């Protein structure tokens, strides 16, 4: 999820706190790939 | 020997400036909302 | 569209090609199935 | 004899077949090769009716595993909210520490139940206590992101 990946542990810092995943990223489902935009009558579809 | 280097320093120079790099694409997708420039980003190409 | 052209300019192209069907051709048009990204000249943002 | 088709009756759960096994006199106390009793079975699986079977039938209500985990520790860590009740209402230690030392309200905490959390509060649970690591509840609270329990 999301979130797991969230609170992935990139580095404690010299103070001891930790540099989580969620602290350099936002984090989303997406696509593999953004360069085709599919419209169906205007609205987002998907096909086969 | 006498610039104290191997053939391994050797391999390693040319496999790191004789390479070819996917950089991405200025105005790349997914692009920011009123993008006006979209172009390849040459890096590295093989040497000739 | 030009080289160059982003995503967002082609798209509003389309919507206008979309938007014609539906409206100048409502009695004949039923759907219009629009792709941003690939053309019948090659792929890029600047086609479709 | 009758303990093992306790432990399966337990976890399948089979009601009157516990029900009438422990009428053959079958031990509420009984435990696998990893020291889960028919009590730990039904809380890891979420069978209220035989939980509520075994301890009326004297089931050990604070029986460890062979890890230190308690069934306690399975109803809190996977929501039986009603389980961690009644596994609470009859005297299951709130604050048990695993071989870990990894509390009910640790495991509560990790997944975000927010209302096992509050239950075992109430029955006294250390909001302090802390696992091999130092952790407390809050500390998972705030890795988790999560800003309720936190």
């Amino acid at each position: 999820s999301t979130e797991e990946f969230g609170k992935i542990l990139l580095k404690v810092n010299q103070d001891g706190s930790r540099v989580l995943l969620r602290d350099v990223a936002k984090i989303e489902l997406g696509g593999e790939n953004y360069d085709i935009i599919a419209e169906f009558n205007g609205q987002p579809a998907s096909g086969l | 020997n006498k610039f104290q280097l191997t053939p391994v320093d050797v391999i390693t120079a040319i496999k790191a400036q004789n390479a070819q790099v996917a950089a991405g694409q200025l105005g790349g997708t997914p692009p920011v909302k009123g993008q006006q420039l979209n172009a390849s980003i040459i890096a590295q190409t093989r040497l000739t | 569209l030009p080289a160059g052209a982003t995503q967002e300019r082609t798209q509003k192209v389309l919507n206008e090609v979309t938007h014609y069907y539906l409206t100048k051709e409502k009695n004949n048009v039923e759907s219009v199935f629009a792709w941003n990204g690939f053309g019948f000249a090659g792929r890029g943002q600047n086609t479709g | 004899d009758l303990g093992k088709k306790l432990l399966e009756a337990a976890r399948a759960g089979r009601d009157d077949e516990v029900r009438i096994l422990m009428a053959n006199g079958a031990d509420v106390n009984a435990a696998d090769v990893v020291g889960w009793t028919p009590l730990h079975l039904a809380a890891y699986w979420g069978h209220l009716e035989i939980v509520e079977v075994l301890l009326k039938n004297g089931a050990d209500v604070n029986a460890y595993d062979t890890l230190g985990s308690t069934p306690l520790h399975l109803a809190a860590h996977f929501g039986h909210l009603e389980i961690v009740e009644v596994l609470l209402k009859n005297g299951a230690d709130v604050n048990a520490k695993d071989d870990n030392g990894i509390t009910p309200l640790h495991l509560a905490a990790n997944r975000g139940h927010l209302e096992i959390v509050e239950v075992l509060l109430k029955y006294g649970a250390d909001v302090n206590a802390q696992d091999k690591f130092g952790k407390t509840a809050f500390d998972i609270s705030i890795n988790n992101g999560n800003e309720d329990l936190a």
